């Protein structure tokens, strides 16, 4: 009793908001379940299997993609000023987190 | 007696999809995926509904819903009634038995503190305290405004006590405690950093001249011990003539709101709450400064009232105090303002870090008392009860005349006036501390650097005067930095017959030095002498600059064409770009930007004092200026205008 | 003890439908990276999870509707932003993948879901709509929202209720697209050098040395907006999860390892030397050190990229392009900066931190200065020590080189010493402060930042005020007898003997902290409470939290602090006949502001007044923002005078509710504008009694 | 009382004086200080 | 106990008997890693 | 083994984590831990 | 913390000896009657400890026995004229106390002292 979504909708040639209409929307559905499936790949669990393994990958992949869509002619967004000043003060922090230490020697 | 509804919930057997070598188990709640570990927004609220529950109904504030806390577990009934008809998925049987074993199992180490007599004495006493301070302190039985408030002081002490005492009488559960006391002193969204701050030891504070500063640690010693059991609080004080009235005050509501028989006292000595099982913790007072103290049990609080003049004698028991493993020796103080500087204690503030607080209502400068006016008690606000006899002023003029330091009191003549005028500092501390320690090696760092330096020199033409110093500045980019190579403050030789070229040769004499200890580095060397004070002098000096670097790079200088004229003179009339360069300079040096060579060059400040830190002080006055105008104009030449040339 | 409430058994499957859905949330920005061959095989479960998502929603829409409206709390938001987040990127990411298999490339797959090609979706329009002034500000970051929601708070008294339960719904609106995700913060939204509200509160209650606050909130991180989240990452994860995968029942997973360990037995450090280099260069160096640990590191990260092309080649057949190989020709052409923020997908952001460490920290650096870090807390023991023992007891000018070159070697030969013997004899206190700094401004750029729990609790509880406000204007309308008061027919006699038999008595100047207190009680905003807590403040500390967070102008603070201090009848009766709460001469926000100190002020001394005078009645002067609500649907509004902000009609009376609390028949409450003329309503209604 | 008004806004601006301007809008803490310094001159 | 054996060195004893020997209710975990061991003892002594 | 690693070692237990491991090591022949007159593990494993 | 219990029960168990316990200044003796005294009265009953403030305690057995601590902390008298010390608990020799080393040398010439 109480039978999932995915006994019921059994058919996956369609769009969705055919089946919103047809399975979720319905006045007579019945809308007794809530599972969600599972997503992720096998061909991405078997490289990535560990979940700060697949957190890592999805932060680093953020990162370049933050870093590529900043890098017509608009070009004045605060989001690419703040990524440059970002990086310029990392770069100058790092330098002086070097050169401080190959001094104390 | 058992707490709140939400460490009793059934099962919810919901459903996952995810593989068990993924699934972790949130308490409170089913087994969900990994990912909602490393999701605060989650993990936060999952985990804060629980200690919701511990916390007790007093412990909740004043008006905060009737049966819950409903700034964090309200839902509208509306909502109630249909997440009611939502229903999940249903676990496979060979995946529900060892479920349920996870979930019931995890729960069980919140059903356990909430029964262990040891985090029972820390509920008990927090609790205590509330509902005891609810009524203001006074002789109540314990069983328009009306409710006491503890001032900002009176609840950083409260917490420096009470983290140590629960992370010492409760070390098994580190976890389950930090986040207990966040919701119970309504202070969660907290880093374990600054949590993890009141777990450290001797901490002074420095409190004005009453602010409840008596009034307050004898209820917080009545509660912290007839509630944990085994601790000996050491209450030190100045002459002993003023501890017996802690004795008096504590014991009166020690036996005010609790029985005689726990009361245990002898007179001028120990104090001790028996509890009917076998136990006592006392408040043994090492007042005496000769013996019963220096061997030490289970002290760690070590209450010593007053540090601002210590005792005579009593520092051996105190430092022998700090030796003792456990004890946070807490370090209470009293500067009233009549001296505004218990350097006994102030100057721990030189080389220390999170160890002494200061309750002060006047900053460094006292111009802007006006940054913690708002935070000055209201209950201490009296005045001679009339505004004017006749007289139509504003509170500005008001206050100018019925100045009286601020606050009726008689504080220090002098330094910074009384009117504030909008005087504030410029640079940052932080930053300062950096531009004098981070100096990166030019001379081994070449490629780093622009090839071109900048000079600017600021003359004043007077001898046998404090503001006839002759500041010079030779400056270049590094990274997209700026650097400092070189300084001076010249003084001319009085009656002199050669001012110009006295001048033009100590910033030769620079140039020179700062040139072979990079050869090779520089194309151009640019040039700006200040003509402010005197356009002729100013080109005299140029002309010697001139000739005698003509003894490679390049030289030029910076010309102008004064108003009404057609001629190009080679040197600079400071005027309008003044504000524009010392706002970049304020900005570029506060974010790490302006720097010193490691290998700076001075030869007109290197006996006395260290040409950096000379500078710094200079700079410091920013809200005798003549390095730092030369160096911040140096800089704002090197940064961007109009083209100087040959 | 058996019967559990049922908005207590409600609150777990929330948390358990919260838990699922952000672990779809996870499977939604996981997909938008992987190749879209393999994501579409799970286009099906996809799919049937947005369908889900779907009908979750259409049960929780009303539910969150009448919850949005009464009392949000910290749970329904979050949930709110991740129902919303799912069903947008959910229906983005399906759409994006029923486009592929038309078109059938990966490269411009890339660039509609990691958006790539969009006009940058974070910014946003607010127009808070005060009275007097609509300011309006834009959204573009997360602290963004701190400070606009602070803004809002402290100028809530000025400020229209359903203005501003509508600019509300314009940062719920933006607050779905950046802080929706819960998960992950991109780097283009999160500035940690601004600080945040709750590390305001922190250096009030850490120890402070001197060093007003002032000038301590600038040397911040904040940590609060975004935490850190300390992702760990082994070295052979791939050898030891190969044995054990999901399917691969058969012997292939023995051939898998076999081809694994035979591919195993088969950052551009080069660019270290143009930053700046200090000391002696031959011989090990901190860069040499650091380049060596770089080197290694990408060693590891080519060793597990090779082993996994090889392994995803042996066991499907097919080497898949996820996003880090159908771009990875932008990771190759990255300068040392630009690819040590990001990168290594096979070490972890901490081995970068690690790298670095192990590279400034060797066992030649020092005895000294070393210790100071490894434990702060005994530098200090030892300095408080040392404190309480002390305190217990010419001519001949050269132009050649060949003399003025020896001279500033001289010199430089002096100085370079000079600097070198303070750096480790004085200056401890300094150096283990700028490390301890440089490192941690280090850290929170590597780690991986996920999000912060500050943003959903201060929204909810700055919207609760203004919920709670809007709804005791329209729950008092539905009532028992109403004597709204602001027609005046015949009020101007009964207002006008009212205020003269008031203004005929002193302020009482013995009263004057009572007044100050509830001065600063009813200025004071929703958000930062401060008063109503178990360990109470005064209620200047909380106006004082309040009125600093949004940075105002110290030449206001004593128009605050003094303005109850001086209390004749000037200064004291400001409003007019029907224009107690009206703001029609007056633009701006400091002075639209100050006219409301001016109504606060009259009518908390009206009040003090009219107790004093005429004791029959008590007059307890509330406000609506409290008074948050029980188990379900009850609010019980005690008696009192209400102040409601609201020009339209701002006090309102409640002289005798019920016996019970809530508003119902036997309720009477009077409507007006005016102060006096509500003073006489509730005299004429107390008195004969 | 407006006269009044107009006479006491004409002779008491900002620029009158430090001294001799607190004793009259508070001349009670003027002989309070007046008997603090005969105590303290008295005492030695 | 940890018994030292690199064959089966963890051997888990969560419910022996009353009065100590090894019989027929003495249900016992044998076990190489640690974690695993942990688990098999969380799934007996938590339903209790 | 993810649901403990989540967890510091509460560094207030390290003594009783000193003791069990000085006790574990130790072998059979010195015992010097389990006579009526006991002395701490480490002296026990000192000796061996 | 162990040399109380020691005295403890080597008092309560033995029958005619009379342990001397010196020590330094004897502010620092005074803990140790009460360490021992508080036990000593603890686990057994009072009616055997026999205490007297500052100077000898003694425990008394149920047949006409009784042994004693006498404290020779007091390095005046009581102490010079030995019968059953045969212990002579010297706590803190580091630094002698002063004018206390006779008796000490007059302790070591007695024939069955163990000066510990
Ligand atoms: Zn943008
Ligand atoms: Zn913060």
């Amino acid at each position: 009793t109480l039978r999932d979504t995915i006994p019921d909708c059994a058919l996956r040639s369609q769009t969705l908001e055919s089946l919103d209409a047809r399975y979720v929307s319905r006045d007579g559905a019945h809308d007794a379940a809530v599972w969600f499936e599972d997503m992720t790949p096998a061909e991405l669990e078997v490289v990535f299997p560990t979940t700060d393994a697949k957190l890592n990958y999805l932060s680093r992949t953020q990162r370049l993609a933050s870093l590529l869509t900043y890098a017509t002619p608009d070009t004045a967004c605060v989001h690419g000023e703040l990524l440059a000043r970002k990086r310029e003060r990392f770069a100058a922090v790092i330098n002086r987190f070097l050169d401080l230490h190959q001094i104390l020697r | 007696t058992m707490g709140g509804d939400a460490l009793r919930v059934p099962f919810l057997d919901f459903a996952t999809a995810t593989p068990k070598r993924h699934q972790t188990v949130v308490p409170g709640v089913g087994t969900l995926h990994d990912c909602c570990e490393h999701s605060p927004l989650f993990s936060a609220v999952a985990r804060r509904l629980l200690f919701n529950s511990l916390v007790p109904a007093q412990l909740k504030g004043r008006d905060f819903g009737g049966d819950h806390t409903a700034k964090l577990e309200f839902l509208a009934p509306e909502l109630v009634r249909a997440v009611a008809r939502l229903r999940f998925k249903e676990c496979a049987p060979a995946d529900v038995v060892p479920q349920r074993n996870a979930y019931y199992s995890v729960l069980n180490t919140f059903q356990a503190l909430h029964r262990s007599e040891a985090f029972r004495q820390l509920v008990h006493f927090v609790r205590d305290f509330a509902q005891l301070l609810k009524t203001s302190f006074r002789a109540s039985s314990l069983t328009g405004r009306t409710y006491g408030t503890l001032e900002l002081f009176q609840k950083m002490i409260l917490m420096h006590a009470t983290y140590f005492l629960a992370a010492v009488l409760l070390g098994d559960h580190a976890e389950q405690v930090n986040t207990f006391l966040r919701l119970v002193f309504e202070i969660p969204l907290f880093s374990d950093a600054a949590v993890r701050h009141f777990r450290q030891r001797a901490t002074v504070f420095l409190v004005p001249r009453r602010h409840g500063k008596t009034w307050f640690l004898v209820p917080l010693i009545a509660l912290s011990l007839a509630s944990f059991r085994g601790i000996k609080i050491g209450y030190t004080a100045h002459i002993r003539k003023a501890t017996e009235p802690v004795f008096e005050e504590i014991d009166a509501c020690l036996r005010g709101w609790f029985g005689s028989a726990r009361v245990d006292h002898v007179k001028g000595e120990t104090i001790s709450f028996s509890f009917p099982d076998g136990s006592r913790s006392t408040i043994v007072f090492a007042s005496s400064h000769n013996t019963n103290g220096i061997r030490g049990q289970d002290f760690n609080l070590l209450f010593v009232d007053e540090a601002n003049f210590i005792r005579p004698d009593a520092v051996q028991t105190i430092m022998g105090f700090l030796n003792q493993a456990n004890c946070k020796i807490i370090f209470v103080s009293s500067t009233n303002t009549g001296k505004a500087s218990t350097s006994f204690l102030y100057n721990l503030r030189g080389a220390a870090d999170e160890l002494l607080n200061v309750v002060t209502y006047i900053c460094d400068d006292h111009m802007p008392r006006v940054v913690t006016h708002t935070n000055a008690t209201a209950c201490s606000c009296y005045i001679l009860n009339k505004p004017v006899f006749i007289t139509m002023d504003g509170a500005v003029r008001r206050t100018a005349d019925l100045f009286l330091a601020d606050s009726f009191m008689q504080e220090i003549i002098g330094g910074q006036a009384r009117e504030t005028g909008d005087d504030r500092p410029v640079l940052t501390k932080s930053a300062g501390e950096r531009f004098l320690l981070y100096r990166p090696s030019t001379t081994t760092n070449s490629g780093l650097m622009a090839p071109d330096l900048y000079v600017y020199v600021d003359p004043a033409f007077t001898a046998n005067t404090r503001a006839s110093g002759t500041g010079v500045a030779v400056v270049g980019r590094y990274r997209d930095d700026y650097i400092i190579f070189a300084l001076e403050h010249f003084f001319l030789r009085a009656l002199t017959g050669s001012a110009p070229a006295d001048i033009a040769r100590c910033v030769v004499h620079s140039l020179t030095q700062v040139l072979a200890l990079h050869p090779g580095a520089f194309r151009g060397v640019r040039v700006a002498v200040e003509g402010n004070s005197s356009q002729d002098s100013a080109v005299a000096i140029a002309t010697h600059v001139h000739t005698e670097m003509h003894r490679g790079p390049e030289l030029l200088f910076y010309h102008c064409e004064p108003p009404g004229s057609a001629v190009l003179y080679p040197f600079f009339l400071l005027n309008k770009q003044k504000t524009p360069a010392f706002e970049h300079f304020i900005k570029k040096f506060n974010s790490g930007g302006v720097m010193a060579s490691q290998e700076i060059v001075s030869a007109t400040v290197r006996l006395q004092t260290d040409p950096v830190e000379y500078l710094l002080e200079q700079l410091n006055n920013l809200t005798s200026d003549d390095l730092m105008v030369a160096v911040i104009m140096a800089i704002y030449l090197a940064a961007q205008a109009g083209p100087p040339h040959t | 003890a058996a019967p559990v409430s049922e908005p207590t058994v409600a609150r777990q499957k929330l948390l358990a439908l919260l838990g699922q859905v952000q672990t779809y949330v996870f499977q939604i920005e996981l997909l938008r990276r992987c190749d879209p061959h393999i994501g579409r095989g799970k286009l099906p479960q996809l799919k049937l999870n947005a369908l889900q998502v779907r009908a979750l929603r259409r049960r929780l829409r009303p539910g969150l509707e009448a919850q949005a409206g009464a009392f949000l709390t910290p749970l329904s938001v979050t949930l709110e932003l991740l129902l919303e987040y799912a069903w947008r990127e959910g229906e983005r990411l399906l759409g994006s993948l029923e486009t592929f298999a038309t078109a059938g490339d990966v490269a411009a797959f890339f660039t509609e879901t990691m958006g790539l090609a969009r006009p940058c979706p974070y910014h946003q329009r607010v127009r808070l709509d005060t009275y007097g002034g609509t300011v309006h500000m834009e959204l573009c970051f997360l602290h963004d929202v701190e400070n606009f929601l602070k803004q809002l708070n402290y100028c809530h008294l000025i400020t229209p209720s359903r203005g501003a339960t509508a600019a509300l719904e314009r940062v719920r609106e933006f607050m779905v697209g950046a802080v929706g995700s819960g998960l992950i913060v991109p780097p283009e939204l999160s500035d940690p050098s601004h600080p945040c509200a709750v590390c305001f509160e922190e250096l009030c209650v850490t120890a402070n040395q001197g060093a007003t606050i002032a000038s301590r909130l600038a040397d911040r991180i904040c940590n609060h907006v975004t935490q850190q989240a300390q992702v760990r990452l082994d070295a052979n994860e791939l050898r030891r999860y190969l044995p054990h995968a999901a399917g691969l029942s058969d012997a292939d997973r023995a051939r898998a390892l076999s081809v694994l360990d035979h591919a195993l037995a088969r950052y551009a450090i080069s660019e270290l030397q143009f930053w700046l280099a200090s000391g002696d260069r031959a011989g090990q160096t901190t860069m040499d050190a650091f380049a060596s640990n770089l080197t290694a590191l990408a060693r590891r990260e080519l060793q597990q990229e090779t082993a996994a092309v090889a392994v995803e080649l042996a066991l499907f057949g097919r080497r898949a392009e996820h996003f880090d190989r159908a771009f990875g020709s932008h990771l190759a052409a990255l300068d040392m900066v630009d690819a040590l923020i990001i990168g290594g997908q096979a070490t972890s952001p901490d081995d970068q931190i690690e790298a670095l460490i192990r590279a400034c920290y060797d066992h030649h650096l020092t005895t000294p200065l070393l210790r100071r870090l490894v434990s702060p807390e005994q530098c200090d023991e030892e300095a408080l020590r040392r404190v309480l023992a002390r305190m217990g007891a010419g001519g001949q000018g050269p132009e050649t080189w060949g003399d003025i070159a020896t001279q500033a070697a001289a010199d430089v030969r002096e100085r370079r010493r000079l600097y070198a013997d303070r750096l480790t004899k004085r200056s401890l206190a300094s150096l283990g402060r700028c490390v301890r700094e440089q490192r941690g401004e280090l850290e929170k750029m590597l780690r991986v930042s996920v999000h912060g729990e500050v943003l959903p609790a201060t929204f909810a509880a700055v919207a609760n005020g203004f919920a709670a406000r809007a709804r005791f204007c329209a729950l008092t309308a539905g009532a028992g007898t109403v004597i709204d008061n602001r027609s005046a027919p015949g009020v101007f006699d009964a207002h006008r003997f009212m205020r003269a038999s008031l203004l005929r008595h002193q302020v009482d100047p013995a009263l004057l902290p009572s007044i100050t207190h509830r001065f600063f009680e009813l200025v004071n905003g929703p958000l930062f409470d401060h008063s109503t807590h178990s360990f109470a403040q005064p209620p200047n500390t909380a106006l004082y939290y309040s009125v600093e967070n949004v940075g105002l102008l110290p030449h206001l603070k004593e128009e605050l602090a003094r303005f109850i201090m001086g209390a004749s009848g000037a200064d004291w009766a400001v409003s007019e006949f029907q224009r107690f709460y009206c703001f029609d001469g007056i633009s701006g926000i400091t002075p639209t502001q100050r006219a409301a100190w001016r109504y606060i002020r009259e009518l908390i001394i009206a009040t003090t007044l009219f107790a004093s005078v005429y004791r029959c009645g008590e007059l307890e002067l509330r406000r609506p923002d409290c008074s948050r609500p029980t188990s379900e649907g009850r609010y019980r509004y005690p008696p009192g005078v209400y102040l409601t902000y609201d020009s339209d009609c701002p006090l309102v009376a409640i002289v005798e509710s019920a016996p019970d609390g809530c508003i119902g028949p036997r309720s009477v409450v009077v409507y007006d504008r005016d102060v006096f003329s509500i003073l006489y309503s509730v005299l004429q209604h107390l008195a004969p009694r």
